[PDB]
């Protein structure tokens, strides 16, 4: 981003701590629902309890 | 004679019943002094008659 | 009417003192007689809906 | 008219003597003199029905000074000529590029006055930020380009004596509103351009409106806020005790104070029956 600082600008880098950072325009909701549901099929919880 | 203006108000203005009155009902005896200031819309009785009502219900109360 | 309300023509209503006058309106058209309270803008939608 | 039990009558007619003194005297703000706010009788008569004399107090004063309402006409007439005449000048000026001075000067030349008393604070400020802007520009002195920085209110090259004066005044002013006195002109005109001189009158006619206007406008917030309160502390006490008399009152108070029109309603609805509500009220 770009950030404000007194009366100048300045940039700022950060980062993404963890995947749902990633913006939803690029790694949307359905997206990671579907990762959950190959979570789920990864420990034998397909059914869920 | 203010007896006469307050027998006159609760007899044709009110038309309350001889059996209660100012003397025996307290918070009308309260609203008389008010309502003889008002000396116009005497006409219109029904006014009144609903406003004694919600003064009757404002001062019964347990909330 | 047949011209806008203004603060004048609107006239509190008072609901438990005497408010002898506005009963012998009643009927009347040019008073809007109010409560002093008023609806938010969410719950004018609601009861829009 | 007032009327409040309690007090000796002596202190009642003080009380009213001084509302009478309120549009001469200096230092119009209620808690501005404390005494008043000792002879309300607190600490010394019964809570339940001092405090209903401190709100008819509070009240009376907010009537008042919003019935004196400052009529700041002829200085908004002085105003709007100052900003014709400053448009004028930054038209004829040579500044270093037309665009710039010019939007500056057509944001302030179409800032003219719309009958709102609420708008005309807005407005007077969002002339002079306009107006400071162009004075800068026009004698090479910066402007602050940075996002969300507005230059600040201020003149251009007056001497400190002169702005030292117009200080002095305007914290008199703070003190007093109604008792409007611009007299301020120790302009020596060879002191910098005309427009210096057309911006320094403009700024110093819009802070003075501007000081005016937002002074009575906190005045109002103050004595809303506190004569909402009372109303409440006055219903929350009265609500111990149920009869006719009592709801009597708490149904005169239960209405809100939210605009000038509601004060006066609610100070005359009180007025207009307190033989109606006075008997749960006790003197001591």
């Amino acid at each position: 981003t770009h950030c404000q600082e007194n009366s100048e600008t300045v940039a700022l880098c950060t980062p993404r701590i963890v995947i749902g950072n990633l913006p939803d325009g690029l790694a949307p909701g359905p997206f990671h629902e579907l990762r959950t549901w190959e979570i789920m099929e990864h420990m034998r919880l397909r059914p869920p309890p | 004679k203010r007896d006469e203006k307050h027998r006159h108000v609760v007899n044709v203005v009110l038309e309350l019943p001889t059996e209660i009155s100012e003397a025996t009902h307290p918070v009308l005896a309260t609203m008389l002094s008010k309502y003889t200031r008002m000396s116009s819309l005497f006409n219109d009785k029904c006014a009144f008659k609903l406003d004694l009502l919600r003064m009757v219900a404002v001062s019964r109360t347990r909330r | 009417d047949r011209q806008p309300l203004n603060p004048a023509n609107i006239e509190a209503r008072h609901h438990g003192v005497s408010d002898v006058p506005r009963l012998g309106a009643m009927d009347a058209d040019e008073p809007l007689f109010v409560d002093d309270y008023r609806a938010t803008d969410d719950e004018w939608t609601l009861q829009k809906v | 008219s007032l009327q409040f039990i309690g007090l000796q009558r002596r202190d009642v007619v003080a009380l009213v003597n001084f509302l009478r003194h309120l549009t001469q005297k200096p230092d119009v703000d209620l808690e501005a003199h404390p005494k008043i706010l000792k002879k309300c009788g607190e600490k010394r008569l019964h809570r339940r029905t001092v405090l209903f004399n401190e709100l008819m107090l509070w009240l009376g004063y907010y009537r008042e000074l919003r019935f004196h309402n400052p009529d700041l006409s002829s200085v908004l007439e002085e105003f709007e000529v100052r900003c014709v005449a400053v448009a004028r000048r930054g038209y004829t000026y040579p500044f270093g590029d037309r665009g710039k001075a010019r939007d500056h000067l057509a944001v302030l030349d179409r800032t003219e006055f719309d009958t709102d008393v609420r708008h005309d604070a807005e407005i007077v400020e969002r002339a002079l930020v306009s107006a400071v802007i162009l004075a800068k520009m026009s004698v090479r002195e910066t402007l602050v380009t940075a996002i969300g920085q507005t230059e600040p209110i201020a003149f251009v090259h007056l001497k400190d004596t002169e702005v030292q004066r117009i200080e002095e005044n305007l914290e008199g002013v703070r003190r007093n509103m109604f008792c409007v006195k611009p007299l301020d002109l120790n302009l020596d005109r060879h002191a910098n351009t005309a427009l210096v001189n057309a911006v320094n009158k403009l700024v110093y006619t819009g802070r003075l409106i501007m000081n005016v206007r937002r002074s009575w406008e906190e005045l109002e917030r103050k004595c809303l806020a506190r004569i909402q309160e009372r109303c409440k502390l006055l219903v929350k006490e009265l609500r111990m005790c149920l009869s006719f008399d009592s709801n009597y009152c708490r149904n005169i108070l239960k209405h809100a104070v939210e605009n000038g029109d509601s004060a006066d309603t609610l100070l005359e609805l009180l007025i207009e029956d307190f033989d109606i509500y006075v008997d749960s009220f006790p003197q001591s």
